[PDB]
């Protein structure tokens, strides 16, 4: 909820 | 170049997924010091997600001037906006101070406040005019005046005042509510549809500020919105409209706020609507009514 980019 | 053939040859050879990554490859890295001093932990929604300090948006507050937010100009295409982060329980105050001291006249929301069960943005302004909003850490009140709600995107008449001087501007807030966070429009017509409305509401005009664009995190479907609506901006302005190389603009807006666009769908999605798009630009007007007899907004 903290990262919004996806790895 | 010749947008239309390119769109065909990546399409074609399902190559998008690689232009994509080399636009992230490619990408400005510039300083964001500013976002990540602890003090504004907490006025950040993502802690992957800030503004450059060079393009960032300054509050014209003495405490802390710091928002999430970022001011895109596009130079050439004589166009500036402002992406931002969705507005956390605490940054309500400061995304209305924004609004009021950058003199914007729109807000694009491309997210919804709640997106499958999570919360995505917080209800910064007010859903019923009986029930206004006073934001006390900035001295403003907001109130709903009216909206007019379509199948898949709200409009809303909002009025801002700033209760030191009693001063009070009329904000439209377009609501793009089908949009899902990482997807794109259900359709080239939804999307342009959308776009043309808030060209139409005058929100972009050059003698307002620059409009405020967010979604949850202010880079994604917001890039999407900002991609086209440059590109289309420049196919007008220039000789040739084949010249414009999506690519080469993405890269230009992504000096000013990191990320925009966060996947290879959305970036072949902006070549469909600029594509679609330029029939307007070159002429067919009637092309304009086809949009929104295909975007079903009535319903
Ligand atoms: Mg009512």
């Amino acid at each position: 909820a903290d990262f919004y980019l996806i790895p | 170049m010749e947008m239309e053939k390119e769109f065909e040859q990546i399409d074609k050879s399902g190559s998008w997924a690689a232009i994509y990554q080399d636009i992230r490859h490619e990408a400005s890295d510039f300083p964001c010091r500013v976002a990540k001093l602890p003090k504004n932990k907490n006025r950040n929604r993502y802690r992957d997600v800030s503004p450059f300090d060079h393009s960032r948006i300054k509050l014209h507050q003495e405490d802390n001037d710091y928002i999430n937010a970022s001011l895109i100009k596009m130079e050439e295409a004589q166009r500036s906006y402002i992406l931002t982060q969705g507005p956390l329980p605490n940054t309500c105050g400061h995304f209305w101070e924004m609004v009021w001291e950058q003199k914007s006249r729109g807000v694009v929301m491309l997210n919804r406040v709640m997106e499958k069960g999570s919360l995505k943005c917080a209800q910064y302004w007010p859903q019923k005019e009986e029930k206004e909003m006073i934001f006390e850490d900035t001295n403003l009140k907001l109130t709903l005046i009216s909206e007019d709600i379509k199948s898949y995107y709200t409009v809303r008449q909002l009025e801002l005042e700033n209760l030191t001087t009693q001063e009070t501007r009329e904000i439209l807030h377009f609501h793009y509510t089908t949009w899902p966070d990482f997807g794109v429009p259900e359709s080239p017509a939804s999307f342009l549809n959308f776009l043309f409305k808030v060209r139409e509401s005058g929100s972009l005009s050059p003698e307002h500020g620059p409009v405020v664009v967010h979604s949850s995190a202010g880079i994604g479907r917001s890039g999407t919105f900002c991609l086209a609506d440059t590109c289309l901006l420049l196919m007008d302005k220039r000789k040739d409209p084949s010249s414009v190389d999506i690519k080469k603009v993405l890269l230009e807006m992504r000096k000013f706020r990191m990320g925009l666009i966060q996947t290879a769908d959305q970036l072949r999605f902006s070549y469909l609507a600029v594509i679609e798009g330029a029939k307007f630009i070159m002429g067919d007007s009637s092309v304009q009514d086809q949009w929104k007899e295909l975007s079903h907004e009535d319903l």
